[PDB]
This record gives C-alpha cells, structure tokens and sequence, in this order.
C-alpha cells in the first residue's frame, strides 16, 4: 500500500488508486504495544520498503580504483528519486498518520523509530547528492592530490558507512574541502559550485565552509591574476574581507594555506591583520 | 620651484613640443608627448589619455576652421565609433582582471579568446543559475548572457559565433544579427530593423530575460 501510494505500479483512477492506497496505509496499519517494545506494522512496512530501494547500495563500496563509481549514476538517480517520493509522501500526511506527529512509552518509540528512519532518508537523499557532485568534477584528479589514510578510507567507503557513520561524513567534509580547492584550478564557477553545496547537501556542508571557500577563491585567482598589478588589489582586499568573516571558524590548515598565498603576492601587512584577527575570535572574552 | 612632480614633468614634455615647432621640425603628437608622464602616476590618469587619444584619433580636414569639424555630421558620427570602441575595450580589461587577479597575470598564460574569456566571465559573476533566463544554455551558459557581454567586450563575431551553435533555438534572430555584423554603423535596414522592433515590442517588451532585452 505504501508503494502504491508513492507511485509504484503506476508506470502502467491512479490518483484514487493512491489515495485509496494511503488509506489503508493508515487504517490498517496497526499500532505500537508492549510485549521493550512491538513496533506497528506501519512501522516495519516503511522500513521494509526503505530498506528494498537501497538494497543495491547499503553495502556496496561507493568507489572502483583510474577510479570510478561502483552504482552508475543513472541507478543512483532512480534510487533517489523513490527515496524523494517516499519523504515527500510522509510529509504530505504528517498530521493523518499515526506517529509522525508527535504524541504511553509504545506511542513514544514509535515516534522515536519513525523518526530516525525519517532522518535516515534524508541522509540517503544527501549521500547520493554527494556522490553525483564527486563524480561530476574529475575525482582522479582529487584522488592523486591526496593523503594514504584518506586513499584507503575511500577504497573501503561503503553507502552505508556514508549514510550512517561519523567517519562518513568525516570523510565527506574532507573531500568537500578538496573538490572546491580543485574546482578552484580549473577555475569555471566558485559561487554555483557553492551554492551546490549550499543547499541540497546541507546539514552536511558548513556556511562557514564556503566563505573560506570564497577566500581561497580570490587568493587563489589572485594567484591566478598575479601578473597583473591592479586587479589584485580588489582580488586580495576582497578575500582579506572573507576570512575576517570566519575568523572565529578558520582552521589552521587553511589559515596557513591563505598566509603563505599572501607572502607569495607580498602581501605582507594584510596576512599579519588576519592572524591577529583570527586569534581574537577564537577567544573574545580575553 | 612652484611645480609638483607631475606638473614638473609636463613642463619639459612641453618644451620639447616647443623645441621642435621652434626648429621647424615635425610636429609630434602632443597626446602621445603627455601619456608619457601619465605612466608615471597612477593608472586613473593613463587611462584618461588612453580615451583622449582614442576621441581625438578622427580623420580631420587639415587646415579647417574648428568650429566647422565639430559640428559636422561627418566628424559627430565618428565620436561615437571611437568612444564605443573605447567602452568595449575599457570593459575588455574589466574583464580580464575579474577572471585574472592581474593583467600581468592574464598575459603570461595568454589572453584567451573573447568567448572563453566571457564564458569565464559568466562563470564568476553568475555563479548559479537564474531561473528567468530563456532560449536555454551554450556549452554551460545561457545564449543571451554570452551574447551581450561579447558584444560588450565588441567582439561581434564571437557573439555570432554563439549564434551559430543555437540556430534552432534562437529562432529568425540569426538572419538578423547576421545583417547587424554586416551593416556598418551598427545599424540595421530600416525594413528588416522594423521587422524586429515591431516583435520585439509586440511580446517582448517584459521578457523573464534581461539579457535578451538588452541584446
């Protein structure tokens, strides 16, 4: 009933099809009870379903090291899609079926268990957007640019270790933090691949990130523009305008990278304002 | 010594033109003779002579009254040939020092073509996608966008060259941006320069896309 509802079977009326589906979604769902808890039947059922458009997935290894994707992108989408559906389905009836509003103990881990699983499709939606963006840049590339440890992470990633695992999503923020430093070689566009990451992998990108990324974008096209003598001076004020931005939130790791770009510009006397800016943020109250 | 540095050097480049009208030699160019201490400032006076020279270099009528070559519909057409000629260029160098942190920068790796210099232009200063854009996009970029900024840059022919890879989707605006590369003056015939105006005014007086209007 709930793939009916969300469209199954339709790529053969079909809106009361649906909706008749949706009502014995809700209706003949059962309910939580004690036997430690039984989870009702509308429970199990949307993690059976779940569980099924992922299969092909969860334990697959995200990446083939020369190295490739090991779901090709097309199934990727589909799989997404019916995750998609399935969210917008749930959202659509949040105030009809039973336990997605919130609510003795059976009714609360109903709630708790639909809600995780809720949480979870989300992560879906968001790890496969994120490895669509991955393979849409040139990961060879950002493959060779990069340390042993993180090589063997990602040899051995699997999309359920980036769904559901803090090392996952460890990993994920570092290769954000490569792709854009990439992007930046090449050079096309730093603000659309910003607001790429902006919004559908959020909750997983930081705002505070692609700031920092919009620094390193004019330092590095400052570097870029070097030859030049008065395009840098807008180049390099501007970038000194967005780490002062994130001051409170720069890692040493880029701080450096911005310092050392400056010294290469002889850009003395502004590098030394940012460290001095970026320590006051880090501790205000003295 | 009531002379400040720049009016110092001035002063000499105006004895040397002296010098020569005085020893019946050639007269040379005075504009070229003062650029040659702007450089010794900053760019915001280099760039003023730079547009002196380029709205002062019109084929003249030695010996004419002054009065009589400035009102002239003869010399008032060209003015406006070499100022637009100097606002595409002066946008070029904007241009270039948006992608490029400096011409400099710009130079040793090699100027790219127009087109692939705008198309890196469109990268920077659009980064995302705006929704109201029309006709659909050229090799990442929406048609209109390249379109303008080329001819903005006054690289016509890298703006037709954009045309030819949208022939179906841009629909008859091929025929007549064809003619507009080919007339001089930037002017269309007065037949075909209704044909557009009247369609344009027809539906498109308030188009989603910019770009297209201005275009």
């Amino acid at each position: 009933a709930l793939a009916v509802a969300c469209g199954q079977g339709s790529d053969l009326m079909d809106r009361n099809t649906e909706n008749l589906a949706r009502a014995a979604f809700i209706e003949y769902g059962g309910q939580p009870r004690l036997a430690s808890v039984r989870l009702s039947s509308r429970h199990d059922a949307l993690a059976l379903y779940l569980t099924r458009l992922v299969r092909t997935l969860w334990k697959a290894k995200v990446v083939q090291v020369d190295i490739s994707s090991t779901i090709p992108t097309s199934k990727l989408v589909t799989i997404q899609e019916n995750v998609e559906r399935l969210r917008n389905f749930l959202e659509a009836n949040k105030s009809t079926i039973q336990g997605l509003a919130p609510p003795d103990i059976a009714n609360q881990k109903e709630h708790q268990a639909l809600h995780a699983l809720q949480k979870l499709m989300e992560s879906i939606s968001e790890g496969i957007s994120f490895v669509l963006m991955l393979f849409d840049e040139r990961v060879s590339d950002i493959y060779a640019r990069l340390d042993a440890v993180s090589q063997q992470q990602l040899k051995d990633l699997t999309y359920e270790q980036l769904f559901s695992q803090t090392p996952g999503k460890e990993l994920a923020k570092v290769l954000v933090k490569a792709i854009v430093n990439r992007n930046i070689a090449s050079g096309a566009n730093v603000e659309t691949v910003a607001d790429a990451l902006r919004r559908r992998c959020g909750s997983f990108c930081s705002p505070d990130d692609v700031v920092t990324f919009k620094a390193q974008e004019q330092l590095q096209r400052a570097s870029e523009q070097a030859h030049n003598s008065p395009v840098l001076r807008a180049l390099l004020a501007e970038s000194l305008r967005l780490f002062e931005q994130v001051a409170g939130s720069l890692t040493p790791a880029n701080l450096t990278t911005a310092v050392e770009q400056y010294i290469s510009l002889k850009y003395y006397a502004g590098a030394i304002q940012l460290c001095l800016t970026v320590a006051q943020q880090k501790d205000r109250g003295n | 010594s009531s002379l400040d540095n720049i009016e110092m050097a001035y002063a000499r480049q105006i004895y040397i033109y002296n010098e020569k009208i005085v020893n019946g030699h050639l007269q040379p160019n005075l504009v070229d003779l003062c650029a040659s201490v702007a450089e010794l400032d900053d760019k915001s006076i280099s760039d003023m002579w730079t547009m002196v020279k380029q709205m002062t270099d019109v084929l003249l009528t030695p010996a004419t009254d002054a009065l009589k070559n400035r009102s002239s519909v003869e010399v008032r057409m060209e003015f406006v040939r070499q100022a637009l000629a100097y606002l595409e260029q002066s946008y070029k160098n904007y241009t270039l020092v948006t992608v490029f942190g400096n011409l400099h920068q710009a130079q040793l790796g090699g100027v790219p073509g127009t087109y692939q210099l705008v198309r890196s232009f469109l990268n920077i200063k659009l980064p995302a996608p705006l929704p109201g854009l029309q006709d659909g996009e050229v090799e990442g970029h929406p048609v209109w966008a390249l379109i303008y900024y080329c001819m903005r840059c006054g690289d016509l022919l890298a703006a037709s060259q954009v045309v030819n890879r949208a022939q179906h989707q841009l629909g008859e605006f091929k025929t007549w941006f064809q003619e507009y590369m080919n007339s001089k003056d930037r002017r269309l015939s007065p037949a075909t320069e209704n044909k557009l105006r009247l369609h344009y005014r027809r539906a498109l007086r308030n188009n989603t896309d910019p770009y297209k209007r201005a275009v």
